[PDB]
Formats: structure tokens, C-alpha cells, sequence
């Protein structure tokens, strides 16, 4: 039994969002079985929106109920929420699991929305320089996320990669890297940052 | 219906047996179930109608109660079963509503953390930004506090804090804390210093450089 | 104000060949269509009520859960004309099963034999009797009401919504549920 939300990523505020899970492994037209939508705002608690029954019954959080409608098509396994007007506040991950009567037995991975009024924007990417501890700064990027690695990932103790944080609407993170002071500026460091989004990957090396 | 977690974390070593509270304001039933999120994971649902087992998941994991307090409990606490555990009232069915949550943090001895400065870059300089990081690496508890001082001056704007997630190996905390000025601004005040109160020490370590040398 | 006027009691009798159209008294002015349904394990029907209404506008909506039977009932009142209208494997047990039927064939051991099975991975292993009633525009509407339910031991349980109640009460083992109308507590 399985469940996956699609939706479209990245939305600017008042649109509208349309999000799609497409199940198998069951039928929405068992008695007692349902689908639901259940967010969580990054770092938050779960927060249930909405679900809909294999009778058409459909039921939603009284405090979203007048942006919400929730709607399936059993003939295709599919289920849709529309939230519309979205806001800073609609930035979650969507889940949706399915309702044996009173528990969500199954649930989706979720699919990641940011909203933001933001463009995609690669990151520039600056070097830390000062056992000693170095890091690179990858600053003003948009939207999540990048991968930060150092010498490719053969550097891996000693290694945070920080949650990024946004700055007047584009995001920022560091990474720090320890390493015995007897390995730099002897041997190099590097780092290595892409962003799937933008379709970037760059090497800073650091230099003391 | 009102759901309440307690605590919210729970700092535990491997091997003991823990308990999570969840508490309804009302006479709710049994119409209680746990759900399981690890990070970066989705919800699974663990326990069912307050003390049903679910089909695959591990047997350490048991539950209790009726009427207004609900337990979960683990027998013996496993590397994987750091968490967040959230309940969910069934009670006023078709509505229904998760609880806070209960973060399952390990228990470790306390430690100081290494706090590193960095100057802004070459290459942020000339783009006319000047970010300054203080990384705070390797410590216990959670809870810690930066104070940015400029030439003794305390620095109440542009600073940006960001916490990692308990780390896997050594069961610390990591913090970064970036002051963000203008060129124009970092290029006339010479002390950048970053000081951090924790449960480790009385008086703050404070890590600094003087853009001077 | 008119106002479709009809009511449905598991039959036809809200469909577009009997529908009337009504005006209403003075110092009325809603229109009314509440629409309850009622799901088993085994089926589903409708009552449904539309005429002149009291009160004030609005849409109410709720979901009820009785030991297992699920009722869900729509109650819409708006201010224009015509408006009313905008709404629509075994276990061991047996039970007696009336899901539309009337107070004539749900009477005794009448009504047909069905099947309870673990629906939803929940066990329905009871059986219930009981009625459900419907009431708007100053008038009510009941059918009787049985099938298989997650509880054997309910006696005049009953859920409650706008407009709505669904009550009766359970029983253990196969075809209990001959009728409970006198059952004690
Ligand atoms: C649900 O149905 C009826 C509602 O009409 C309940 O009450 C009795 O029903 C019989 C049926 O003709 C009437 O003649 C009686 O007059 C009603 N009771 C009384 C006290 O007058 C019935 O009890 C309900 N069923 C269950 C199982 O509770
Ligand atoms: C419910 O019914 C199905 C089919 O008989 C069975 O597999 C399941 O285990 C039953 N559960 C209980 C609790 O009886
Ligand atoms: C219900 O019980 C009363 C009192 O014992 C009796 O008057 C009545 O006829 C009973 N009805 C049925 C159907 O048993």
C-alpha cells in the first residue's frame, strides 16, 4: 500500500495550490476508508487539513474550511486538495495517509512547498578561512536546498551542515569542518556546493 | 478536545525504558493513537485505540491508558528510535487532532562547546557584503545563548542564528551565528567578537579577532 | 419566498418528478434541505427534508460515529428563491440488515441476513436495532435502522445532530437484533 503527493514546489503568495496523492495498494471505495491531508511547517508540529471519504463525504479544519476543498477520482486512485489564496504560512510538507476509519495506517513521503515571491537564484559562495575548524558561507540562494560536501565527501567527521535560515527572503546556511591542524594548509579543503535547483555545483577551494 | 504532550523532550540514554504522556482535557475513551516521525521521515503509525499493537513495528514499543492520560512506552530504547512522537485523538470523529509532540533527544555527558570566528571573505568583500561566522560545535544541552559585541558595543541587528539536529555519532549540538553588516560598516569598527553562555561554564567563552592584525 | 418542498424517506420522494414548489408563511424567510445519511457496513439511504425554514442562513455540516455506523447530514438554509436545492470476507456473525426499508418490512425477524466482516481492519461483531430521525421545516422523518456495529452491549445509545439523532441499541450473537425496542437497562 502506497501513497504519493505531487505538487508544484515552489508557489508565490495568493496563488493557488493543487496538490495530487496517488495511491495503490487499496480502494477509496471500501466503507470506513478515507484520504487525508496532513501538513507540517518545518521544525513544527503535524496539523490535519482535510480528508475525504469513499461515500464523497468530505470534512476539513474549521480554521482553513473557507480556503479548502478536497476532492477525489476513485476511478484513477487519485485525490486533490486545493488551498487557495496561499500565504508565508502555507510553507510545509504535505502528507497525505490514508484514513482506516479513525488512524492514518499509511502515509505518503510528503512533497516539500515553499511560498515565496522569491526567483531561483544560485548561491554565491564564499570561504571560511581562519586541531583547527574551517568552513565555507553559501549565501543568497533560492529555493532549498543544497548539498554541501567537502573533499567530495571523504571528509566526514567534523562536518555540520547547518539549516538554512532566510535573510530578506533568500536563504543562507554555513558548513564547518574539523580537522587535525597537521592536515591544512599541507593538504587542501575544499568545498563543494550544488544546488539542484539552479542546475549549480561549485568548488571553493580555502586558502589560508 | 485539548492534547497535551509531556514533556516535549525527553532526553534518554540507549537500553532504558521511557514513557511519553499524552493528556486530553476531556474523557476522550481509548480513542487515542501514536505515530512515529523520524527526522526527515514521514509519520508511521505505532500504537492504536491507546494499547493496540500495529502489524511491523517493533515489539518495544507499548501503550497504555483510558479516559484522559495516555502512555507510550519503549522497553528498550534503540539507536533508531530518536524521534518525534506525536498522538492523535479520534473522539470527535471526523475531526480529528495531533498533539504537540515528543522529541526523543539521548542523554550524553554535558560539554563545552568549541566556538570558532571567521573573517568575511575576499570575494564578499568586493561584492560589498561582510558576513561574520561564529560556529559553536560539539556541545550538550541544546539550550545556549550568543552575544555579539562590537569594540564592546553590543550588536543587536543582523545577526542570524541556526541550530543543527542532535548530531548522530557524539550526541552533541551544533550552532552557527552569522552578523551580517555592509562593507562600508565592517570596514570602520576593528573587534568582532562572539560570546556564548552555556551550562558549562559560569562566564561565557568568547572567541575574536581584531580586522586590524 | 418559495422554497422546494418534499421529503425523502429512503425512497424517491425528493426526486425531480416530486418535488413541489411551496411559498412560505409570513415572517419565514429561509428555505431549508437537510439531507442525513446513513452508511453500514452493508448500505446506505437518505432522509432527506426541503421546505421553509426559520433562523438564519448558513451550512452545517457533521459527521457522526455510533459504535460503527456512520451517519453524515448536510443542514443548508439560504435566503433566495428555489435555493433548497443544492445538496447531493465473513466474520462469525450474522445480523438482521434494514437499510431503507420501512417500519412495515423492518419489523420482527422480517428483514433480510447479512454478513458482518471486519471492515476497515475494524471488528464488527454486534448487532444493532434502532431508528434514525431526520427533523426540518416543522416536520420529521424516521426509518428503522440495523446492521452489524463494533459494540454488542449498547442499549438506547444514541449520536445527535442538527436536526438529527440516530439511537438504538446492540447485541451479541447472530441475529440478536430480532427486536430490541423493549430492551432494559
Ligand atoms: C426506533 O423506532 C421507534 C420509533 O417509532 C421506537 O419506538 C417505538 O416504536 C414502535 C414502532 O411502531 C412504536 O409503536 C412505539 O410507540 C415506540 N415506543 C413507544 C414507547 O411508544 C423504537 O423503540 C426504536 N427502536 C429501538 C430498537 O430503540
Ligand atoms: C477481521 O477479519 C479478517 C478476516 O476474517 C481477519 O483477517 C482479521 O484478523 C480479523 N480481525 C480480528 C481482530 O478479528
Ligand atoms: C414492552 O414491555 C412492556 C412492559 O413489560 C409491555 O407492556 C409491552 O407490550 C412490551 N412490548 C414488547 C414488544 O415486548
Amino acid at each position: 500500500v502506497t501513497l504519493k503527493e505531487s505538487g508544484p514546489g515552489i508557489l508565490q503568495p495568493s496563488q493557488t495550490l493543487s496538490l495530487t496523492c496517488s495511491f495503490s495498494g487499496f480502494s477509496l471505495n471500501s466503507f470506513g476508508t478515507g484520504v487525508g491531508w496532513i501538513r507540517q511547517p518545518s521544525g513544527k508540529g503535524l496539523e490535519w487539513l482535510a480528508h475525504i471519504w469513499w461515500n464523497d463525504y468530505k470534512y476539513y479544519n474549521a480554521a482553513l474550511e473557507s480556503r479548502l476543498t478536497i476532492s477525489k477520482d476513485t476511478s484513477n486512485n487519485q485525490v486533490f486538495l486545493k488551498i487557495a489564496s496561499v500565504d508565508t504560512a502555507d510553507t510545509a510538507t504535505y502528507y497525505c495517509a490514508r484514513l482506516r476509519l479513525r488512524y492514518f495506517d499509511y502515509w505518503g513521503q510528503g512533497t516539500t512547498l515553499t511560498v515565496s515571491s522569491a526567483k531561483t537564484t544560485p548561491p554565491s559562495v564564499y570561504p571560511l578561512a581562519p586541531m583547527v575548524t574551517l568552513g565555507c558561507l553559501v549565501k543568497g540562494y533560492f529555493p532549498e536546498p543544497v548539498t554541501v560536501t567537502w573533499n567530495s565527501g571523504s571528509l566526514s567527521s567534523g562536518v555540520h551542515t547547518f539549516p538554512a535560515v532566510l535573510q530578506s527572503d533568500l536563504y543562507t546556511l554555513s558548513s564547518s569542518v574539523t580537522v587535525p591542524s597537521s592536515t591544512w594548509p599541507s593538504e587542501t579543503v575544499t568545498c563543494n556546493v550544488a544546488h539542484p535547483a539552479s542546475s549549480t555545483k561549485v568548488d571553493k577551494k580555502i586558502v589560508p | 478536545i485539548l492534547m497535551t504532550q509531556s514533556p516535549a523532550i525527553l532526553s534518554v540514554s540507549p537500553g532504558e525504558g521511557v514513557s511519553f504522556s499524552c493528556w486530553a482535557n476531556q474523557n476522550i475513551g481509548t480513542s487515542i493513537h501514536w505515530y512515529q516521525q523520524r527526522t526527515n521521515g514521514s509519520p508511521r503509525l505505532l500504537i492504536k485505540y491507546a494499547s493496540e499493537s500495529i502489524s511491523g513495528i517493533p515489539s518495544r514499543f507499548s501503550g497504555s491508558g483510558s479516559g484522559t492520560d495516555f502512555t507510550l512506552s519503549i522497553n528498550s530504547v534503540e539507536s533508531e528510535d530518536i524521534a518525534d512522537y506525536y498522538c492523535q485523538q479520534s473522539n470527535s470523529w471526523p475531526i480529528f487532532t495531533f498533539g504537540s509532540g515528543t522529541k526523543l533527544e539521548i542523554k550524553r555527558a554535558d560539554a563545552a562547546p568549541t566556538v570558532s570566528i571567521f573573517p568575511p571573505s575576499s570575494e564578499q568583500l568586493t561584492s560589498g557584503g561582510a558576513s561574520v561566522v561564529c560556529f559553536l560545535n560539539n556541545f550538550y544541552p541544546k539550550d545556549i545563548n550568543v552575544k555579539w559585541k562590537i569594540d564592546g558595543s553590543e550588536r543587536q541587528n543582523g545577526v542570524l542564528n541556526s541550530w543543527t539536529d542532535q548530531d548522530s555519532k557524539d550526541s552533541t549540538y551544533s550552532m552557527s551565528s552569522t552578523l551580517t553588516l555592509t562593507k562600508d560598516e565592517y570596514e570602520r569598527h576593528n573587534s568582532y567578537t562572539c560570546e556564548a553562555t552555556h551550562k558549562t561554564s559560569t562566564s561565557p567563552i568568547v572567541k575574536s579577532f581584531n580586522r586590524n592584525e | 419566498l418559495e422554497c422546494y418542498s418534499c421529503v425523502q424517506k429512503a425512497d424517491d420522494g425528493c426526486s425531480p418528478n416530486k418535488m413541489k414548489t411551496v411559498k412560505c408563511a409570513p415572517g419565514v424567510d429561509v428555505c431549508t434541505e437537510a439531507v442525513g445519511a446513513v452508511e453500514t457496513i452493508h448500505g446506505q439511504f437518505s432522509l432527506a427534508v426541503r421546505g421553509c425554514g426559520s433562523g438564519l442562513p448558513g451550512k452545517n455540516d457533521r459527521g457522526l460515529d455510533l459504535h460503527g455506523l456512520l451517519a453524515f447530514i448536510q443542514l443548508q438554509q439560504c435566503a433566495q428563491d428555489r435555493c433548497n436545492a443544492k445538496l447531493n470476507p465473513p466474520n462469525g456473525v450474522e445480523c438482521y440488515s434494514c437499510v431503507g426499508l420501512s417500519r412495515e418490512a423492518c419489523q420482527g425477524t422480517s428483514p433480510p441476513v447479512v454478513s458482518c466482516y471486519n471492515a476497515s481492519d475494524h471488528v464488527y461483531k454486534g448487532c444493532f436495532d434502532g431508528n434514525v430521525t431526520l427533523t426540518a421545516a416543522n416536520v420529521t422523518v424516521s426509518l428503522p435502522v440495523r446492521g452489524c456495529v463494533q459494540d454488542e452491549f449498547c442499549t438506547r445509545d444514541g449520536v445527535t445532530g442538527p436536526g438529527f439523532t440516530l439511537s438504538g441499541s446492540c447485541c451479541q450473537g447472530s441475529r440478536c437484533n430480532s427486536d430490541l425496542r423493549n430492551k432494559t437497562y
